[PDB]
């Protein structure tokens, strides 16, 4: 059957479909196509890394305002240099770091 | 055979004249079957085949009849539990007959 | 308008043929064995409502038997 | 045994029998080295009973063969992915053609769309 | 290839539907299938419920039967050939707290009875 | 950095299923195994700081979640000991299975949809995991389970996914009834749902049966356990996560958590599982099913230990933390075996030329599934079968169930390898990447840290028993994998037919209680509102 | 896919020849299974051998139709799922 | 024997390529057990 | 019981909760699961090579622990006569 005008608008088959499967190309979904690889992915990518980043530095400082050590360490944790509320290490006979 | 309806810009007309038949709202409209319509009728009107019968009674009475005296029984023991938790006496409810006009605990009064 | 009712032939010989039918009636279980398995299960259900009967009525046949053994002592006492 | 194999002519209830017979034995196998002797053995078995002629022994013998073969059915069947009851059987079924699929659906008659409340 | 592989449409209604007809789940594809399988039609193995009460009914005593020596037959003072772990006084008191703890059966203690009526508490909150 | 792992699991769901279409399937091939690569880190830090340096944090996101009258509840996370293995062990069998479903899930339609469930799926196992009271633990528990519901039935034509997904959610909605009933009953009668407050040293009988009515669900023991033998309809990367450390771990996870078992109902429940699951995957014929019996069989051990002694807790969650890694690793190399072979049955499966990797850690894996000396699952197994011995029913039927375990894990093995060939002649092939090689490499990392690093700290402490006795795990099991090696019958036909069937829960299921259920419905329906109380 | 009937043939001659009765020249293209030597039950044993060769699960009502070298090749090439 | 030649029909099952190796179930087993024997004598 | 007096608890109450040791470890073994623990603790991923005396102290002591168990339910079981 003629294909519809429309179908100049729509996207080709990608490499990563398989040429057996047909699939509708016209129907949209959030996470995507049946097959995807858009052109400029490697952008969005970049982008998509940069916010991840950016709200975890967010979460970051959230985090380390909010996290409460209230028993002293047995020994250095990575935490000390970080967050300056980290109690000073006690070790298990009772001495003091 | 079909003709795109729908127009973006703003100039939408329907072509209610046109050869073409338009690709409109109903264009995605399930076909629809026969029988699956009659059985939709059937089960719809089920009350023009309800027969009174002892073994409709029998169901009737024990499932939906038992629930409810089950409940009653089961919520009537908690008040009973209760009215012992909290030391209240025993209270007036409406079924029960006692000779007792607690029904309310006063707040002001320790019990 | 209505769907066809002709089916579709093309994959009968390779996913064999749709001739065999179903053997069930549709029906449901019958009102006799239905009151059996309510009246089983329904209790396993409700199985927190045995456990505090239970107590209950040990509790108040205890609280009962100590009221009378102290009406005893308190009498001839 | 089903209604459908009952209906079936003789020779073709044998051929039943036999063509059951082989794929439980595939089925209860560990391997494919146990099916070859198993299938021999099957192969006699059947070989055994071809020449009788007493029709009342003959229904006796197919009808404890069915039974057999239907006490001994595997929990289990050993079928091709592809194929119905397999794995990959409809995991990502060929979508058709001739797909109804309505254009710009929100601007057909945009301002009117809505439910109507007709009276006489 | 788990995409694009052939399958079988079922075949379109063409006689009267009984009123149950929802326990059985088609959603086109020929295999249609009871809303839970064995609930009717063809059985697994070809094996009924009798069979597998019967099959059940000859496991249960078996697999019972060391369960049932240790719990009712066996003892406290006859469970084991040693008692209970031996704690200080104020570890042992506060063990001995816990319903679910494991010196509650220390039968050389002297605080046994109540151990024991400690251990069979109550089935339910009494308040 | 404590917050930074699960923020970088929702942020991987999120970019994935709803910007999927920007990032592309390439975008989901880097975005989530670099973010779960991320919380890896971060998890590491986390295990250092609270196992190691023994020093726990808590952090309050925010405080009123719900706030009605005297009930209060806060979304707080606390990172206690048991917190952070559990964290480890998921974050890492989590970057795993990302990593596998790069090349796996390249078929597939919706990989990106996929990969967002699979971190939305770990980032709610790490809420549960790490919540610091009894509400964030059920947010977790109803997100594992919503999560487990749409990866089971993600392939929606089958009817038997569908099927699966739906037994799963009802049979996990019963378990959270009876856990939310448990958690009413704390409430009351302690003040609070935090676990600090929430301790009771005597508490009544009810709210235990509650705790481990709930605990079975997920934690698939007896009379529950139906949900997971059909959980094999999902996809392969599921099949790993829900059977390793999400869905099945979290039961045992919460009676670790709180000590409201009582010792005779876990005991007999557990070995009663061990045993059943061992006999049912004797029967089965399919790769994927006898590893889930396997994990029941596993389940049934860790829930048998708790009624042993005090260290029945620390013990479980030893071999908890142990069985992720190794039943990880046989899920992920069945997966592949099924994709190069075209075929999910036992039978036509045979020696072929293939990655050195794959087979290593198959068999690797196996041997700590049998039991064999020196490895992570070994002393995590000898632990529980040692000090199981004071409990002589349990013992026993923990012994009988290794030697069924050892039968079933070697028939495995001798029909994958070195049973000869019994597929077809046609061309099937799935060449492996770096990535899967990256993949089966974490997993053989983490089995073989587990020897050197340990399970439990009474891991090696005496069990002051006889020798013959303390090596008689030992000998069950080899005498249960010689026996497997020649494929010996050791049940009669029908017995095997009766396991075949899984014991025939699900068929009693159908012909009495659904039935039941249905009549109740007709009832309701047809007899009362839509009969009796309609009119003409 | 679409075998071609060529390969088809081929195969199937393949097949046929280890039969010890039938000779290897009886064996056409066309040729029913009487004439090869073939009783009911070597039907039986041929149309599973078939069903290995091609990889393909035939139904049962089907097998009962294939009598003959010629229809297993025209059911062989109608399949879309042989190999 | 009567019947199909199943086993010469399957002849090709054993060839070369489909037989089993100990290196590739068993990658370096002995690269291990002969580090552990130099560990043993210089231990010893 | 009596006839198996208790042995003398090295470790004390501060000792025992500034190593932070559960109350279930707390079994006239206390001192040496002391060691062990910060050995181990000291140790992630050698503590199975290094840490192998201490494990052997604690392992000795509660050796000796258990024999005083069985001695006592010997004694018991004697008393009520059992044996
Ligand atoms: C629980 C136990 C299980 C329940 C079932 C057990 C068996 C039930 C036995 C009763 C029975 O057989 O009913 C059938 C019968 C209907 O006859 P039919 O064979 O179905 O067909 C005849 C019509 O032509 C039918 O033609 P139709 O199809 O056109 O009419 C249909 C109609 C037919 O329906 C009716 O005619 C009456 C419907 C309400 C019945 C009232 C309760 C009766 C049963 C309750 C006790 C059962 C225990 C046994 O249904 C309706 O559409 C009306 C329903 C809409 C209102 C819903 C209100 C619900 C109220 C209670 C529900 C019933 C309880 C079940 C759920 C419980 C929930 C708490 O119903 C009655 O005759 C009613 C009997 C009891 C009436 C209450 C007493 C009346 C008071 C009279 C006082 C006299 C005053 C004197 C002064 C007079 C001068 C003014
Ligand atoms: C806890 C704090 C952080 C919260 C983050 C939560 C994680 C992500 C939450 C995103 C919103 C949750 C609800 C999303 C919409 C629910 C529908 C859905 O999830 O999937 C949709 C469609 O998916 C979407 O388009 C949106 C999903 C985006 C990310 C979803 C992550 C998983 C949801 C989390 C579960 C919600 C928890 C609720 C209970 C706590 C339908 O999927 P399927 O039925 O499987 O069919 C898909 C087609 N196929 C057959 C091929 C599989
Ligand atoms: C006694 C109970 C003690 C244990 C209780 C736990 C289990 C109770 C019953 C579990 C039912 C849940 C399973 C389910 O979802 O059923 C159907 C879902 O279909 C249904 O909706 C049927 C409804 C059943 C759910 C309720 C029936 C049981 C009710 C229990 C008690 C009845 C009344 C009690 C008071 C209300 C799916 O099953 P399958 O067909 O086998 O699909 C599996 C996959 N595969 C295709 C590969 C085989
Ligand atoms: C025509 C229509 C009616 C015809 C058909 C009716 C047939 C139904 C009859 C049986 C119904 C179930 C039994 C409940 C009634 C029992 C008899 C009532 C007398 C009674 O209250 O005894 C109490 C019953 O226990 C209890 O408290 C209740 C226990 C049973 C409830 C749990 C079993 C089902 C669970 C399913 C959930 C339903 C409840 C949900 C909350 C215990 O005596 P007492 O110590 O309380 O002293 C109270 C002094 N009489
Ligand atoms: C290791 C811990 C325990 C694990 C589970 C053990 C369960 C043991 C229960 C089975 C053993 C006792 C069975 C009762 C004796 C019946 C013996 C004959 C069976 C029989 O004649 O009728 C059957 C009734 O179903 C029945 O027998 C149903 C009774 C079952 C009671 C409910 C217990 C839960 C069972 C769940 C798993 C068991 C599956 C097998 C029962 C089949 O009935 P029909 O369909 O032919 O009726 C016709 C439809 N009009
Ligand atoms: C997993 C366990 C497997 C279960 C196996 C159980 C199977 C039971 C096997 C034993 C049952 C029998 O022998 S059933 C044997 C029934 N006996 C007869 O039918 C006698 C008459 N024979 C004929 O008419 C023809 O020779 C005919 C044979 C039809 C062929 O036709 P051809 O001359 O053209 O080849």
């Amino acid at each position: 059957v003629p294909e519809p005008p429309y179908a100049k608008y729509l996207a080709n088959k990608s490499h990563y479909c398989p040429p057996d499967f047909h699939y509708s190309r016209e129907i949209y979904a959030p996470y995507g196509g049946y097959f995807n690889d858009p052109k400029g992915w490697r952008t969005n990518t970049a982008i998509a890394t940069l916010v991840m980043l950016a709200g975890a530095y967010a979460v970051f400082c959230f985090g380390n305002a909010r996290e409460e050590r209230l028993r002293a360490p047995k020994g250095w944790i990575p935490s000390q240099l970080w967050n300056d509320n980290v109690p000073t290490p006690v070790d298990y006979r009772g001495k003091v770091l | 055979s079909s003709r795109i309806a729908g127009d973006t810009t703003g100039k939408y007309t329907p072509n209610i004249f046109s050869p073409e038949t338009p690709m409109d709202r109903s264009f995605s409209h399930v076909p629809k079957n026969p029988f699956w319509e009659a059985w939709v009728f059937r089960r719809d009107n089920i009350q023009r085949e309800f027969v009174w019968t002892w073994q409709t009674i029998f169901d009737l009475a024990t499932f939906v009849g038992g629930l409810y005296v089950a409940m009653y029984a089961t919520a009537s023991f908690c008040s009973r539990q209760n009215d012992k938790r909290n030391g209240y006496p025993e209270r007036n409810y409406y079924f029960s007959d006692s000779k007792s006009n607690f029904v309310i605990p006063d707040e002001r009064e320790f019990y | 308008n209505y769907a066809s009712l002709k089916a579709d032939t093309s994959m009968d010989h390779v996913f064999g043929d749709s001739t065999n039918k179903l053997n069930y009636d549709f029906q449901l279980m019958s009102s006799k064995e239905a009151f059996f398995w309510n009246y089983t299960l329904y209790p396993i259900v409700g199985f927190p409502i045995f456990l505090y009967l239970y107590q209950f009525n040990k509790l108040e046949n205890f609280e009962a038997e100590i009221a009378a053994a102290k009406a005893a002592k308190a009498a001839s006492e | 045994a089903s209604e459908a194999v009952l209906r079936l002519p003789h020779k073709l209830r044998v051929m039943r029998m036999y063509r059951t017979g082989l794929k439980e034995i595939v089925n209860w196998s560990y391997g494919r080295h146990e099916f070859y002797p198993r299938a021999n053995a099957l192969r006699m078995e059947f070989e055994a009973n071809k020449e009788l002629s007493d029709r009342e022994q003959i229904r006796k013998l197919v009808l404890h063969g069915e039974d057999l073969l239907a006490r001994f059915r595997h929990w289990e069947p050993t079928i091709r992915s592809e194929f119905v009851g397999g794995t990959v059987y409809g995991v990502w079924p060929q979508h058709c053609k001739d797909v109804k699929f309505v254009p710009n659906p929100a601007y057909i008659d945009e301002f009117k769309q809505g439910d109507t409340v007709l009276l006489y | 290839a788990g995409a694009g592989g052939p399958v079988k449409l079922s075949p379109p209604v063409d006689k009267p539907l009984p009123y149950n007809y929802d326990f059985w789940m088609d959603n086109g594809i020929y295999p249609g299938q009871p809303i839970y399988d064995g609930m009717f039609g063809s059985m697994v193995g070809n094996m009924s419920l009798e069979y597998m009460a019967k099959g059940w009914l000859v496991l249960l005593p078996i697999l019972s039967a060391p369960f049932v020596y240790e719990h009712c037959i066996a003892d406290d003072v006859t469970r084991n050939p040693f008692v209970p772990r031996q704690y200080p006084s104020e570890v042992r008191e506060f063990l001995a707290l816990f319903k679910n703890g494991f010196v509650l059966n220390d039968y050389s203690q002297p605080d046994y009875e109540e151990m024991k009526r400690r251990q069979s508490g109550l089935l339910t909150p009494i308040y | 950095m404590f917050l930074l792992a699960v923020y970088f699991l929702f942020f991987s769901a999120i970019a994935n299923g709803f910007f999927g279409r920007y990032l592309g399937v390439r975008g989901s091939q880097l975005l989530g195994p670099s973010a779960l690569f991320l919380a890896l880190l971060c998890s590491g830090t986390i295990f250092y700081e609270v196992c190691i340096q023994g020093c726990s944090t808590n952090i309050k996101l925010f405080e009123n979640f719900v706030y009605s009258n005297e009930l209060n509840v806060s979304a707080s996370f606390l990172y206690d000991p048991l917190a952070a293995t559990m964290t480890l062990t998921v974050v890492w069998i989590s970057c795993a299975v990302h990593a596998y479903q790069n090349l796996y899930m390249r078929g597939d339609g919706s990989q990106t949809l996929f990969t967002s469930y699979l971190s939305a799926f770990t980032g709610f196992m790490l809420i549960l995991v790490a919540g610091q009271n009894l509400v964030m633990l059920f947010i977790g528990w109803e997100g594992i389970g919503v999560c487990s519901y749409l990866l089971i039935g993600y392939y929606g034509s089958r009817v038997s996914a569908v099927k699966s997904a739906n037994k799963s959610l009802i049979v996990n909605k019963i378990s959270d009834g009876f856990l939310l009933g448990s958690m009413l009953y704390l409430w009351f009668y302690t003040g609070s749902f935090s676990y600090c407050s929430l301790a009771t040293f005597q508490i009544p009988d009810v709210v235990s049966i509650l705790v481990l009515l709930g605990a079975i669900g997920k934690s698939s023991q007896l009379f529950f356990h139906v949900w997971l033998a059909d959980a094999m309809e999902g996809p392969t990367p599921v099949s790993a996560l829900i059977h390793a450390a999400t869905l099945v771990t979290a039961g045992i996870y919460v009676l670790c958590k709180l000590n409201l078992h009582s010792q005779s109902a876990v005991g007999i429940l557990g070995a009663a599982t061990a045993l059943m699951g061992g006999l049912f995957g004797l029967a089965a014929n399919d790769l994927k099913r006898v590893i889930a019996f396997s994990t029941c069989s596993q389940l049934g051990y860790m829930m048998a230990v708790l009624s042993t002694c005090d260290d029945g807790a620390d013990f479980a969650m030893g071999h908890l933390v142990s069985h992720a890694g190794f039943k990880a690793t046989l899920f992920l190399s069945a997966g592949l075996s099924i994709a190069k072979e075209n075929n999910n049955f036992l039978n036509r499966y045979g020696s072929r030329q293939g990655s050195p990797t794959l087979s290593f850690a198959t068999t690797i894996a196996s041997l700590n599934l049998l039991g064999f000396p020196e490895l992570g699952g070994f002393y995590s197994k000898e632990s529980i079968l040692n000090n199981a011995y004071i409990n002589q029913g349990v013992s026993i039927i923990l012994t009988l169930a290794t030697f069924l375990t050892a039968f079933y894990t070697s028939k495995v093995l001798a029909q994958l390898y070195l049973f000869p060939y019994g597929n077809g002649r046609q061309q099937k092939s799935f060449d492996i990447d770096a990535t899967t090689l990256i993949c089966f490499g974490l997993l053989l990392s983490e089995m073989l840290l587990r020897i050197f690093t340990g399970s439990s700290l009474s891991q090696n402490m005496t069990t002051n028993l006889p020798a013959h006795i303390k090596n008689l795990p030992f000998w069950v099991a080899l005498s249960g994998a010689l026996s497997g090696l020649a494929t010996t019958n050791l049940f009669s036909s029908n017995f095997m037919r009766f396991f075949g069937n899984r014991g025939g829960f699900d068929v009693f299921y159908a012909r009495k209680c659904s039935n039941v259920f249905y009549h109740n419905a007709y009832v309701s329906y047809t007899l009362l509102d839509r009969g009796f109380l309609k009119l003409y | 896919h679409g075998l071609d009937r060529d390969t088809v043939t081929e195969r199937v001659i393949h097949v046929a020849k280890h039969f010890e009765k039938v000779d290897p020249n009886k064996i056409t293209p066309t040729a029913t299974f009487e004439e090869l030597g073939l009783d009911s039950l070597d039907t039986v044993e041929l149309v599973m051998a078939l069903e290995e060769e091609f990889g393909l699960e035939i139904p049962d009502n089907e097998a009962d139709k294939i009598t003959t070298m010629a229809d297993a090749i025209s059911y062989v090439v109608s399949n879309p799922l042989a190999k | 024997k009567i019947g199909f030649q199943w086993e010469k029909y399957e002849a090709w099952r054993y060839h070369p390529l489909l037989r089993f190796n100990k290196n590739t179930m068993f990658p370096g087993v002995g690269l291990g057990a002969a580090a552990f024997a130099v560990y043993y004598v210089v231990d010893t | 019981a009596d006839r198996f007096p208790p042995p003398k608890m090295v470790a004390t109450q501060e000792e025992m909760d500034n190593a932070d040791i559960p109350y279930k470890y707390r079994d006239y073994c206390a001192h040496l699961i002391i060691d062990f623990k910060e050995c181990r603790y000291g140790h992630p991923l050698t503590w199975r090579i290094n840490c192998a005396h201490e494990l052997h102290h604690y392992n000795k002591c509660s050796y000796i622990e258990f024999k005083r168990r069985v001695a006592i339910a010997i004694e018991e079981k004697k008393r009520r006569g059992l044996m």
